[PDB]
RNA sequence: AUACUUACCUUAAGAUAUCAGAGGAAAGUCCUACUGAUCAAACAUGCGCUUCCAAUAGUAGAAGGACGUUAAGCAUUUAUCAUUGAACUAGUUCAUUGAAGUCAUUGAUGCAAACUCCUUGGUCACACACACGGCGCGGAAGGCGUG
RNA sequence: AAAAAAAAAAGGUAUGUAUUAA
């Protein structure tokens, strides 16, 4: 049959090997697409069912490998629909509409587009483009998607009230194409025949109080609705007064600089101009404040680059300032994480969020989830932000956790065995790993006897006594280490500069001198102008 | 309509529009199915000839 | 069917000022203390983007800066406005670079003609750069994927950003500017 | 005839990495290639090593 | 429209109101702008034939609709089957495997009201006139009758 | 005594090719 020679064939297993190997290509999924399809091409309800559970499982693992694609998500539907099943084109359609939060612009239009045909009762189909219009309505582009909606009411309705309810609201709307609607308006202006269809646009009062024209008006009635219709022109004249200045800028400024509205793949990389028009599209569009429309130009921008994190960031900053609302920040963040390469400034803004959220289970947990993506070494991490950003809130976990060993209170943030040990786990590797010195900087943050005696034996003599020339040679830890015994709160002055004096200076080897001096003579300078010859003495 | 198999070009097959798609309605009478004249008649008996 | 319901819009074009000219990078700031150096100014204006300097006049109690992009000298003209520098209100504005505001000086005093040349473009593509951003100090071969960073500026090197070195470097360059900030040396 | 593979699951260690029954990420591999398939990955789990 | 080439194909049958009488070519047929009766159509034409045809002395009303709103109105009833494992009473919950699976639950069913809007008519004439239930001009729809 | 022959295409629709004006 069809089915086994497909398998048999070196093609499947080729193509297929290659998107097992490689899942982000996205151009070996449609290469093993394109081509199962194609075997298949009598594609109609005779075809086997194990070739359509095939395909069909292929799209669905396609599609979430790659949650924006709206073409296939349109193309699997089409797919179900050909095949006779209209309730699974249903179900992936509104699949579709949620990857994307309901927002997209070419997903509604071509859902409703099925939509009109396989749905009877009107008023339920009515309610679809009413979802779909509290959602997408005032996209830019949107205006095809109203061209359906009005089409169809006067296919529907016999009433015509809804078509100026509808066309109304068009009117005050900033499209690419507004004229369009406006020519409309007019038409259907210049067609009233009577004083009592007038009171379609708008109820009596309005038009006898702001327009002072009456319906009830008994007399020679041509010439006064004449003089009507020219009053109502010139209102929809204002109209188009304004709402062609909006469009008009939004075009020149932005929308004329944006090339690409589509997704393309997770190895596509965008201009430089287009990702500056984007930004200060989006920040254009906060300044409307109009929620919808603001919503909708994010998720707008983010189709074009979801992969940089660059909007995702923004978009959660709009959200826990502007409305002043954390938790849809923390889910806008959670969303940014599946798509976003980089994934290291949403994951540390995401730390933050959650900690003001007041959720530590799920930050404490979130810390469990990295730590086990590397098998429980984030300290040989390649990448030090990773490391840096888990170790300082793990460390204001587990200072809530374990009441502090050390006198004064202080709690122990950076010393304890279980960070202590990835601490010097991270330090070991010396040259070939990069954090180093940060690391040892935010060791000197003690200031006090108990903590200043653990780092002084623990680290710093252990590292003497391992005798690691990277170390040694370098002058930010020796300059460290004198900066952990000089803001000691217990030494007194004597103590202390003899203390640093006549046994951290003389441990300095007189070859690394050349490199210790530059850095060790910063500290010496501003402190200890005093003793200054006695260091230039030594080297 | 988008594809308009037919004879007339785009512009006439537009404008041979269909009403929109008939809503649906319960039906109120017997399935195709269950459909039958009644049966069991009663024979002429000879109770009846009686 | 001669005439047509719709047309295209025309539209003229706004005599091609500093203010008008959409490539325009470098801010003048103006209400300075003159107090102020200029290491100074570049502390208040480093983080919103990689600079391009260009000169802060002696006497005149008004600078100006030049970003390498437009989205970084509007994030300084939004960031700060009216921020005192030195117990001094800032109010500070779009305005030109030297040369150009030679070539107006020498019209200003024969009154002539002052047709301004607006900055050069970067001739857009480019997929690798990212505006608004910062290389904050100096082998890479990387993956170039969309989500880090590739291409950058050097304070003229372009030098491709390492994401990995960059975070550790800027935060190096943190810890000591506090150190040495302290006690008089960094200001 | 098929079994379904998840790259992602097997190369981070976790258990499911496969199965038999269609689940939503994972790709359709044929099942003699299965043991090829972790080949072309073992490189890859060799430089995390 | 004309000429040439190629393709597709060709005649269900019969009749035009009936009955009766007289005549022409014992039986039958055909025929008579021949005679009577009945029937049918068209056209006229009549009936104290029947029903209906909206306010301007006022901001109305009659018939019919909304595939209109209130309206997530109020009151009800509904959301798949099979196999395996765990717990459990002696049917119930959870997980896995397979099959089909109109959308809807702001739905569907019943109940009722208010509001708003559409189409239609002689919005005719004379009359504001204390009667025992007419006999103005037309239009619409019928019934009956004569020619 | 008898004798010898017949008169005819029809015309419909569709497709392609050419013609009908400065």
């Amino acid at each position: 049959d069809k089915y086994t020679a497909l398998i048999h064939d070196e093609n499947f297993s080729t193509l297929t090997l290659n998107v097992s190997r490689y899942p982000k290509s996205l151009a070996y999924w449609e290469k093993l697409l394109n081509y199962i399809v194609k075997a298949s091409a009598p594609i109609c309800k005779s075809t086997e069912p194990q070739l359509l559970k095939l395909i069909r499982c292929t799209y669905s693992s396609m599609l979430n490998e790659f949650p924006y694609l709206e073409n296939y998500y349109i193309d699997f539907a089409l797919l179900e629909y050909k095949l006779g099943n209209v309730s699974m084109s249903h179900k992936i359609f509104q699949r579709g509409l949620q990857a994307f939060n309901q927002r997209s612009l070419l997903l509604w239009t071509s859902y409703l587009k099925f939509c009109n045909n396989v749905i009877s009762h009107q008023k339920q189909l009515f309610k679809k483009y009413e979802t779909a219009e509290e959602y997408v309505g005032l996209h830019f582009f949107s205006g095809e998607f109203w061209d359906l909606y009005l089409e169809q009411i006067s296919s529907r309705c016999t009433s015509s009230k809804k078509y100026w309810n509808v066309l109304r609201k068009i009117l005050e709307i900033p499209l690419h194409s507004f004229s369009k609607f406006y020519a409309l308006w007019l038409q259907r202006i210049d067609d009233i025949m009577d004083l009592k269809q007038l009171s379609q646009l708008t109820s009596k009062d309005e038009l006898l109080k702001k327009l002072k024209i009456d319906i009830n008006y008994s007399g020679r009635k041509g010439p006064y609705l004449q003089d009507a219709k020219k009053k109502l022109k010139k209102i929809t004249k204002e109209m188009y007064m304004v709402v062609q200045y909006q469009v008009l800028e939004i075009y020149s400024i932005f929308e004329s600089k944006i090339y690409i509205n589509y997704y393309t793949s997770p190895e596509t990389l965008v201009s430089s101009d287009e990702i500056e028009t984007w930004i200060k599209y989006l920040d254009y569009t906060i300044t409307l404040q109009t929620d919808s429309l603001t919503h909708l130009n994010f998720q707008r921008a983010l189709l074009p680059l979801a992969h940089y994190d660059l909007v995702w960031i923004k978009y959660s900053k709009w959200l826990i300032n502007s409305k002043n609302d954390l938790l849809g920040a923390k889910n806008v963040l959670l969303m940014g994480l599946k798509f976003s390469l980089k994934k290291t400034e949403i994951i540390k803004l995401l730390y933050s969020v959650i900690c003001k959220l007041n959720e530590y289970v799920l930050l404490r947990n979130l810390l469990e989830k990295i730590e086990s993506s590397y098998s429980d070494n984030v300290e040989n991490v390649d990448d030090f932000e990773i490391f840096w950003d888990y170790l300082q809130f793990k460390t204001f976990c587990q200072n809530s956790l374990y009441s502090s060993r050390y006198s004064d209170s202080q709690s122990n943030g950076l010393l304890n065995k279980e960070l202590f040990d990835k601490v010097w786990k991270r330090l070991s590797c010396k040259e070939k790993k990069s954090g180093q010195e940060i690391l040892l900087n935010n060791l000197v943050q003690f200031y006090s006897k108990d903590t200043v005696e653990f780092v002084e034996k623990n680290i710093f003599q252990k590292i003497i006594e391992f005798g690691w020339e990277y170390y040694l040679q370098n002058g930010m830890f020796w300059n460290c280490y004198c900066r952990l015994i000089y803001f000691d709160t217990s030494r007194s002055y004597l103590d202390k500069r003899q203390y640093i004096v006549r046994k951290i200076w003389p441990q300095i080897d007189k070859k690394f001198a050349q490199s210790v001096l530059p850095s060790l003579t910063e500290f010496c300078e501003s402190y200890f102008p005093e003793e200054m010859d006695t260091l230039e003495e030594m080297f | 309509m988008n594809y308009n198999l037919s004879k007339y070009p785009d512009d006439v097959s537009r404008l041979f529009k269909p009403r929109p798609p008939l809503s649906y309605k319960r039906p109120t009478d017997y399935p195709y199915a269950k459909r039958q004249t009644n049966p069991n008649i009663t024979g002429v008996a000879n109770l009846l000839s009686t | 069917n001669h005439m047509s319901q719709f047309i295209y819009p025309v539209q003229q074009q706004p005599s091609l000022n500093h203010f008008t000219d959409p490539n325009n990078t470098t801010v003048f700031i103006g209400g300075l203390s003159s107090l102020v150096t200029e290491d100074e100014l570049r502390a208040y204006f480093q983080p919103f983007g990689t600079i391009v300097y260009v000169k802060i006049p002696v006497g005149k109690c008004c600078g100006f800066v030049q970003y390498v992009d437009r989205l970084s000298a509007e994030a300084a003209i939004a960031g700060m406005q009216g921020f005192p520098i030195a117990n001094s209100r800032v109010r500070l504005s779009w305005g030109r670079s030297a040369k150009q505001t030679a070539l107006l000086q020498q019209a200003m005093l024969s009154n002539s003609l002052q047709v301004q040349q607006q900055q050069p473009g970067l001739q857009q593509p480019n997929y690798g750069y990212i505006p608004s951003s910062t290389c904050e100090a100096p082998n890479v071969s990387s993956t170039m994927l969309p989500g880090c960073q590739i291409l950058n500026y050097s304070n003229g090197q372009q030098v491709i950003m390492q994401g990995s070195e960059a975070v550790v470097n800027s935060t190096n360059a943190m810890l000591n500017r506090l150190e040495q900030g302290s006690n008089g040396f960094m200001f | 005839d098929i079994v379904f593979v998840s790259p992602q699951l097997y190369l981070s260690s976790q258990e499911g990495w496969k199965s038999d029954s269609a689940k939503s990420g994972f790709i359709p591999i044929l099942k003699n290639d299965l043991q090829r398939f972790q080949d072309s990955l073992k490189h890859i789990v060799d430089a995390r090593n």
